[PDB]
């Protein structure tokens, strides 16, 4: 008897099922490690990583909400990207779109 | 992507068909539905969701929410669902999928600059409770209330005076004046009761004039028909209800001479077993009646091994006995039954007794409601099983049975349902957070009209929140100015009319009760039967369509000694 | 710990009754408000312990002796009442007329 | 019908004839007068008295009280009888019997719908204390004192500071204006004295335009003839009273200089034995004038086996006093006599001395001026025996001169008395309820102008409000609004005229001081004796009429370690 | 005549020349000037100074001081000197020679019938220190910072949330509107901080023109360009500070990059160091700028042997982090650099680093901020030994470096040195009294706008207020309206132009704050180095202009085991 | 004295404390209060004893186990914070898992 124990039951949940997705491979050229958030716009994530930013536009990581995927310095890897919803209106990161798209 | 359930369940709480253990006790809940879309469930904190352009949107504070309650576990009348939160301007905004419109699907709760976040995944979430039973002796008694979950009270007095240690009334217009003003340094919603015990109607006028929300009318006082019928007549003109402790003594007529008075109007009746009033030793038959909402008081709810010893002298006190004197204890023996005692517990998980009280400080414990509440409901599924409404392996429909207990019907029985009593757009934010290892026991945020007004505290001086020693602590949402803000006064519509906040200079939010003579027994959220009982005059036994009701005591029951250092 | 007002409140009366209890092991005929917060105290150890309230209604009247009292202290004492959570929930015990 | 009078004492207490003893002294009180009707005494309870149509009538609030304390016995300086107490409006409607005109006979206390009522029955009830020498070093001693049953607190300062540690001034209307403020906070009356040392009359007209009711003179600011004449005048023009601490040291004169300043002008004098403060060592010499209204302070009430060790390092710590400089402990040393001592004791049982007070922190115990009253009149029964005023076998005028003290005399001195002071009708509701055994010393319910504002409260979760731990808790009264109605502000007439109360924004009811030039030894209730009183310049020996005056220290008092935890 | 010094300073305290030990520390201050006049002070007490015609005048209180604080030793960003202090209207009136003009010379702070005295004698006095990282988690924080002698607190919170849990933002209008009213009854001065994590301006805007003083951009809400840039925006046109705690994962960009958004506007960086928060594992480079105004947070300060171990666990329950995430670890790892942690006090006794702050229950300690200051300062002498400013054998110099730090400096930084940050004319009365022995660690007196707010205080029924158990209790300057008109709720200009304190009823006194935008590093008092630093990217090691900056962990430090009971 | 509020709020924490020790010690398997409070005195007595954090962070883990308190009360405390003064100032201690 455990006070307050869940009861979950086994399987399995699908992710931002639907939605366009994408691979990716990136490249960390910085000095310094970068962890990239699960709703970060890609597009304008940390200019040392070095990626086809031109195809994540208006994407971000297929990743569980609240996670992340970090990246060590010269490290290489490939990651999956899902596109944005809602209004697909992007404000804010480094300021590069600030609008539609 | 694809992640498992049990890692789901550890990130952001419980999802569909998965379970959950109240507290300590044998009940389990099961998550009817969630409201979210896998994947863009909105998080907090360093690298999480709720961050500028992400989860958080650029709209101005007219088009966010001002609090955001993330991934809750939603436990109430209406369903036991996970969800999303939003609250605007003290109430409740919405009730659904939080996040950043832009960006995220079927946003339907706008978080922005001006929304502040309390992540409530693995927690269960309900309404502020309700006590229509309290004797104000002390001003302290708020905080226990507070702390144990019950955002309103409801009953009477002047502080610790004879008439107030037996009573719930605030006898005369100083009186009630004067306590709702002292009301406003309380953290609870407040309305106050007057004395109904008067057979000249403009003596009862002038109270409902002067602020009361009800007249309590009670034995002490003199419970005579025509004390009885003059406060109803009162209540129907005036729109307030009347609370009511019969004439134990059987003095003046018996129960169905007492209920011959009420003539069929609408009427609440005090621990309606009996053991702290009424009848003797019938009084339980009243909840048959259409125009009945019976409620029970807390020291009986559930039966347990100590609960006869315990009643004696509890009685003697209460009402000023004098254990010398003979009659005055054959009254107080005459009361105490064994009988009514065990088929009360039936009779609450059947539906025929709608409410639960306290009865603060006289033959009640005011930081008790919510917990005994529990306790019967675990005692209950542990007699009878499942409940003839119950579907699924879970125990949700006795849940939503026994929550309404003090939540819901307290509110429409008293006309504060408009107000307050559960979880629906509109209300007011009282709400409660609870981990699911101290549900109905110890509770983890206690918010009071979007404000947090108590919680566990640690260490003041240390460098988080957490350290020991962790004690419930007074925050913002009780501290002055903030604190009117986020209470209500309820008055009478005559006193609301009358100007009387304005000639008190009461600070906090004023409310107004309305349809207590319209509500009836079939109004009760799952509560509302209306079973063929009966009560031996000898041998005490209750009986429904002739079955015997009845269950045994208890000795050991779940929220107890596992959490109290006393 | 998360502790209500109610279990702060008993920590004054465990904390007071410490008190008495070295000052009765000193061979000193207690006051009234150490006799009080003595007896007391036993008795919520008693529902600590699981007894039951018809038995400290009893064990709490041999805990001290108009002997190990101040003079008009018994008579200053009609009874104790105190109340403390046993396995079945918190329980009212009143023992009358305590000190003999 | 026909019952026995020790049944009768049990269920409505004592009546004529009958004695009490005052918790576990020696002093026995018996009552003079019951103002019942026997068989028609109100009682409250299940089957009792005060019910609608029976002990309760069908009267309107503008008809009948809205506290009423039944079958108390009152201990006041006119009497002690057994009557029931009416309350209207926060002051004392009337003293007689209460009940329902419509069925019972000589009712003269109406009892309704609107009445509350607290159960006295059994219980002696007095009036609030007064202190009249209060130093506000902390917010803390409005609770200590209203504690043990002092509803009154005269006196100054500004908080721990070392002018308050020392003198009981509040220094400038800035320091007066913001004390203003902070006393709504208080619940407790309250009235300031400004610092009166100056010689310069202008600065002491706008301390009392700005509000002070009195002005203190103290010899640490200076207690000079010029200074001393200057307050007598400004005090005559504006109708406050003059608290002196005179010239301990003798530097500008001896006691016959002081004395020649005062002219002849009505005067408090403060520790009027000196161990406190005056001229050494004659200062007593000041009781045996038609001006002067003597008080003593509370550490050597009464002369025990401890005093005089204890009293060294008190007296160093609070006029800020170097033990290692030679003339700051001569000075110590000179003003504690052991002569003195033993004959102030006396000189209160023989009525010579007509206040008793405490000087708070500053050589004075808060919550200790009641008790200590008592201590004296219980050591001077047992060494002196019978008053020769006294008749029949009891202690009533002991105890009817020595109540006086602490109740009507302060307020005759300050000139309060019209509001305060005693039971009479018309005056607030500041009364106190003492369970026989503790008389004196832990009281059942403190009331503040009507409203309970503090009393023993046991467990606030338990089912009665009786269980442990029982310790005094804030009430009603005390709360926000409640209280600032409950309390009053005593003003000077100057500052009540140039609406100090409107500017500061104060929010409790305001009373106003008048008759504080008029009031002469002979006012001073039970206590107006004017003896032919003298000192030894050496010896230091107190003679009245030549015959030695004096009395030997107590080694064990009552109310001391039958009651107290430490 | 003559008295020899050591018999001097025992009266009056030390004198031109004398030193003194700051606690129990190796730090020593000497006397650098006196402004008495040799046999002219002015002392308190029976036969002292300090009475009518003599030490006191016959002047109208417009004409004299207060309150005045007799031979104070002052510790201050200006001096370390011994005066008298005089307070007028709350407000530092002047500092100087005390006495009456009548009779003694250079009297420049009269001393009459309205002024009230704290005796300073043998006590050190020094401003309210000022805390600029406050998490609005409880109000319990201000008692306990109060108390360590902190009176003013900025920071922001809705209480214990999420989001206040892990930002200092108080989250929209209708929470800055709530916790602004909440302010009026706490005992300190304050000013709000809203969420300045948005890209859309009009969302800023409106919370300043609601009522906050500055932004927090937070990384958990997401401290990118953008954000920082649009803060930054509406910091410049509505004249408020931006305190910010960068981009820890370096997920938008680097330091350089968050370096660029800021685009040399004025700026408070948070936490410098980083172990509180920002670029990993370089955000200490950001002191070399001239628009950066850098502070540390409490607990890395100063470098000891328990330091790292209780570093980890800290992280992850204030920011949120889930310990069994991967990322989560990791990142709570990068944050914790023993090099950072070891150059970090080096850089504060270089004058690198200009404020401290607490970061109150979120990586930091309320009641610390003060005694920690200190403990940095003994450890760089004992390591370091004197500053190149320093002249002659003490360490005045390092003392006025490090006092500013927490006084002077965080008032310039946030636009309120006009109303506080230290003791000259004109600035409110927020100061603390200290006996050497406890200096930095528990306060004789702390004084709020003119009124004493919190003290030592023992037994309340005691003779005397030193008797035992003394420990700090609430005073007057804490009580209802004294309270009110002795603090100050620091609005921005927008929103006391709009009558936010008309429109929310607020009681307190008003300050509005300005001079944000134009401070800058050169500006902070003793501490306006800019070096050449550099960081390692994977040893983390600290360098300036080459030199390696790196110190030693303490075992044992002052201020600690010989005062704390826990 | 001169306690501040931290100093006093630590002295519940102690006396909490005491109740729990004596239950111990009359072989009563503690609940979830007294549990917590009995582990947390401890560390308070370490640090004042000079002990490192990393040496409490161990210590802490054994002051109970599995088999002397209630069922249910090991995962009802996934982990244990208290702050005291070490030689070298105050420090955060946390033991994870307490109780097995």
């Amino acid at each position: 008897m455990i006070p307050g124990e869940y009861h979950v039951k086994p399987g399995q949940i699908a992710l931002n099922t639907g939605r366009a997705t994408c691979r990716v491979v990136v490249e960390n050229h910085g000095d310094r490690p970068i962890q990239v958030g699960s709703h970060y716009h890609f597009a304008e994530v940390n200019p040392a990583l070095k990626f086809d930013r031109q195809q994540a536009a208006g994407y971000r990581l297929n990743i569980p909400a609240g996670t992340a995927v970090r990246f060590e310095p010269g490290q290489k890897r490939e990651v999956e990207l899902v596109a944005f919803a809602g209004h697909r209106a992007v404000f804010g990161f480094r300021g590069e779109v600030m609008g539609p798209l | 992507s694809n992640i498992s359930r049990q890692a789901y369940a550890d990130m952001f709480g419980p999802t569909v068909g998965d379970k959950v253990r109240l507290a300590d006790t044998e009940l389990w809940i099961e998550v009817e539905d969630d409201l979210t879309t896998y994947g863009e469930e909105v998080k907090f904190g360093g690298g999480k969701v709720i961050r500028d352009g992400m989860g958080q949107g650029q709209m101005l504070a007219a088009d966010c929410v001002d609090l955001v309650l993330t991934n809750a576990l939603i436990v109430d009348h209406w369903g036991i669902v996970k969800a999303d939160i939003g609250v605007k301007d003290g109430r409740i905004f919405a009730i659904g999928k939080a996040g950043n419109p832009d960006i995220q699907p079927n946003v339907t709760i706008p978080i922005g600059a001006a929304t502040e976040v309390i992540a409530a995944e693995g927690k269960i979430v309900t309404a502020g409770g309700i006590d229509t039973h309290i004797h104000w002796i002390c001003p302290q008694q708020a905080e226990e209330a507070l702390v144990s979950g019950v955002t309103t009270m409801v009953g009477g007095g002047t502080g610790p005076a004879a008439g107030t240690h037996a009573t719930t009334c605030t006898p005369g217009p100083w009186y009630i004046s004067r306590m709702l003003q002292a009301a406003d340094s309380l953290p609870v919603n407040i309305g106050l009761l007057g004395k109904g015990n008067v057979s000249q109607p403009d003596a009862l006028r002038e109270q409902v004039a002067a602020g009361v929300i009800g007249l309590k009318i009670h034995e002490d006082w003199g419970a005579t028909p025509a004390a009885i019928d003059c406060a109803l007549t009162v209540a129907d003109e005036m729109d307030i209800q009347v609370a009511l402790h019969s004439d134990t003594l059987n003095e003046s007529g018996f129960v169905e001479d007492t209920l011959a008075a009420i003539g069929g109007r609408t009427i609440h009746t005090f621990h309606t077993e009996g053991a702290g009033g009424g009848h003797a030793p019938d009084i339980i038959t009243a909840c048959a009646h259409p125009n009945i909402l019976p409620s029970s008081t807390n020291p009986t709810l559930p039966y347990t091994l100590n609960t006869i010893d315990e009643h004696l002298d509890m009685l003697m006190v209460c009402h000023h006995l004098d254990p010398d004197i003979a009659e005055d204890v054959a009254f107080a023996e005459s009361r105490i039954r064994r009988e009514t005692i065990a088929a009360e517990d039936v009779l609450h998980d059947l539906g025929a007794f709608s409410l639960t009280s306290s009865d603060s400080q006289a033959m009640g414990r005011v930081g008790e409601v919510i917990l005994r509440t529990w306790q019967v409901a675990h005692r209950m599924k542990v007699q009878r099983g499942a409940l003839a409404e119950e579907t699924g392996d879970n125990d949700n429909f006795r849940v939503k049975r026994y929550i309404a207990k003090y939540t819901i019907n307290p509110a429409l029985t008293h006309g504060i349902a408009h107000e307050v009593g559960s979880i629906e757009v509109g209300k007011l934010a009282d709400l409660v957070v609870w981990s699911p290892a101290f549900f109905g026991v110890k509770p983890a945020t206690v918010i009071k009209g979007g404000m947090i007004a108590i919680a566990p505290m640690g260490d003041i001086n240390a460098s988080i929140p957490t350290p020991q020693p962790v004690h419930y602590r007074p925050m913002f949402g009780a501290l002055g100015s903030a604190r009117h803000h986020c209470r209500l006064t309820f008055l009478s519509q005559a006193a609301a009319a009358n100007g009387v906040a304005e000639r008190l200079n009461l600070r906090s939010a004023i409310a107004v009760v309305k349809g207590c003579r319209t509500v009836q027994k079939a109004d009760m959220v799952h509560n509302s039967l209306q079973p063929n009982i009966t009560v031996d005059a000898q041998t005490y036994e209750v009986r429904v369509d002739g079955e015997l009701i009845t269950s045994e005591p208890a000795d050991v029951l779940p929220m107890a000694q596992r959490y109290f250092l006393f | 710990m998360e502790l209500t007002p109610r279990e702060k409140d008993k920590l004054l009366l465990f904390t007071a009754a410490l008190v008495a209890e070295r000052r009765l092991a000193r061979g000193l005929k207690l006051n009234y408000p150490e006799s009080v917060a003595l007896i007391s105290a036993f008795i919520m150890e008693g529902a600590r312990d699981g007894k039951s309230v018809a038995s400290l209604m009893e064990e709490g009247r041999h805990v001290l002796t108009r002997e190990q009292v101040m003079e008009g202290v018994p008579e200053m004492i009609p009874d104790i009442q105190v109340e403390a959570t046993f396995p079945d929930g918190s329980k009212l015990v009143t023992v009358h007329n305590p000190i003999i």
